[PDB]
């Protein structure tokens, strides 16, 4: 039961472990964006670089009520929008020289354009592409390259049209449920996503992550010394299971040797009185 | 000793861990092959491409394989979903191949600085189609300028990966920055796991043959009682020689 309890609590550790990682991951992402923002504030301000547009979020505004919808739909709203290849390359290597973060970039010169005209969307489903109000229409086509088949459904009608109707599209439910065309089973959960376009912030203090790491370390140390005690008890049990049979065999051979000595003693004790009587009858002879 | 001193590395290999609750006991758990991470390995030279490898899988490193569609859907529905993940069934995933003609043409245009994704991985044959769905659409180029001129080629639409971790998408998409390389520890972890499984199977076979030998030894002790009786008779006769 001891080691049972051990595994029990160590299972808890694993849970804590992964959940901590989750928080850590989020924190990293957060801090990543933060330092990314620094570049967006610094590299564009110095004027030494040109053609730097910024981020995809620094563009046309969408309705605020669909913030969770667009947050769960695509994170690529955080993509770095630039135009020329060489400027992007040089700032990438300048950022990597000092290790100032990590993100994705897109080039306007290689942006494949398409037709941004709307299509017939039956069953009264709104298209988020028309809802966006871009300040620069020249990028709207790029939006069609990013927001491909962007629709919105509700009232659980996804099983009729979004599953398979006239054509399957990347429809995002008002609450955040997304059905992808790729077919893979999107595992749901309880992850939060909001605060990407104002017409959310789940940041925690670094001391909280520090105390989580400290409690993880102390739990790991406690479980390690518990496993050490379990190993010591297992070694003691092995010592007992080795000391049982050798002692039983030694007591068997000891009782056998004692029986042999007793038989020898019984057969030899008659010689005592035999030799005593012989010596007496020899001493009594005194004629010579 | 090995399985007790090698868990300081487990603190880093945590996101690849699989967790679930069995919805249906009658369902065959063999259909859930597991996470795609430990289901395949990488050869030695992939170390020189280690970082690049992450890109070639991306978040796809955290997918779980299921046999068919209905079982995957019911496991997702009744499995008490806790975190947003991605699951791949095997029955409905389409395999989109790439014409090897453009592949060899790009290999001949750029001599030496060309690598194929499916040629730099080691996996099971029964899931080769899965590799055609994930690792069957990417390429690797060493020099950055070569990958840049390959990306700008109209016919050569190559999903290139520059060794510094630079994804050269055929549509001009490019990444960059310092993330890190969490594949070497996962490789060590799965190697330790496979050697632990081998040693455990060997020890289980040894324990089974030991139980057989223990039954034979129970019979041999049944006769060894009389053997000890004869040994005691021998000792008594040896004592009576000089008695």
């Amino acid at each position: 039961s001891a080691h049972l309890k051990l595994k029990e609590m160590q299972k808890v550790l694993n849970a804590h472990r992964q959940r901590a990682m989750e928080a850590r991951s989020s924190l990293s992402k957060a801090q990543n964006k933060s330092k990314v923002l620094t570049a967006l504030s610094r590299l564009q301000k110095s004027g030494r670089i040109n053609g730097f547009h910024g981020r995809l979020g620094d563009l046309g505004v969408i309705d605020d009520s669909f913030d969770v919808a667009i947050s769960t739909a695509c994170p690529r709203l955080d993509d770095v929008v630039v135009d020329t290849v060489e400027c992007a390359q040089h700032c990438i290597d300048y950022l990597r020289k000092n290790k100032l973060g990590y993100a994705r970039f897109i080039l306007l010169d290689r942006l494949r354009q398409f037709n941004l005209q709307p299509i017939s969307t039956p069953e009264n489903v709104p298209r988020l592409f028309d809802l966006v109000k871009p300040k620069n229409p020249k990028f709207s086509n790029a939006f069609y390259s990013v927001l491909r088949d962007t629709l919105v459904a509700q009232n659980l009608k996804q099983a009729n049209n979004v599953a398979y109707g006239k054509k399957r599209f990347r429809v995002v439910t008002v609450d955040g449920k997304l059905i992808d065309i790729s077919g893979t089973m999107s595992g749901g959960g309880n992850h939060v996503a909001k605060g990407l376009m104002k017409l959310k912030v789940d940041d925690y203090t670094p001391e909280e992550v520090d105390k989580i790491e400290r409690e993880l370390s102390e739990r790991e140390n406690n479980f390690r010394v518990a496993s050490d005690t379990v190993h010591e008890m297992e070694e003691e049990l092995k010592k007992l299971r080795d000391h049982e049979p050798d002692l039983e065999s030694q007591i068997s051979k000891a009782e056998m040797e004692a029986d042999s000595l007793a038989s020898e003693l019984t057969l030899a004790e008659q010689q005592v009185k035999e030799a005593e009587m012989a010596y007496v009858k020899a001493v009594s002879d005194k004629a010579q | 000793q090995t399985c007790k001193n090698s868990e300081y590395l487990k603190r880093r290999v945590t996101n690849l861990e699989f967790n679930y609750t069995k919805p249906y006991p009658n369902f065959e758990a063999s259909f859930v092959h597991g996470v795609v991470g430990q289901l395949f390995q990488i050869d030695n030279d992939n170390i020189r491409y280690a970082t690049a490898l992450q890109t070639c899988a991306g978040g796809r490193l955290f997918n779980v394989v299921v046999q068919d569609s209905q079982t995957a859907t019911q496991l997702l529905e009744r499995g008490r979903l806790r975190k947003r993940v991605t699951i791949i069934p095997l029955d409905k995933i389409y395999t989109r191949p790439i014409s090897s003609q453009v592949l060899d043409l790009a290999k001949k245009i750029a001599p030496g600085k060309v690598e194929l994704a499916i040629n730099l991985i080691r996996f099971d044959e029964s899931i080769t189609k899965a590799m055609e769905f994930i690792f069957g659409n990417s390429l690797i180029c060493e020099d950055p300028e070569t990958a840049k001129k390959i990306t700008f080629h109209p016919k050569i639409r190559a999903r290139s990966i520059t060794l510094q971790g630079d994804v050269y998408d055929p549509e001009g998409t490019l990444s960059g920055g310092s993330r890190e390389s969490l594949l070497v520890d996962i490789q060590k972890y799965n190697q330790i796991q496979k050697q632990i499984e081998t040693i455990q199977a060997d020890l289980n076979h040894v324990t089974e043959e030991l139980q057989t030998q223990y039954a034979t030894s129970q019979k041999t002790k049944t006769i060894q009682s009389d053997l000890n009786l004869s040994l005691h008779k021998l000792d008594l006769a040896k004592r009576n020689l000089d008695a």
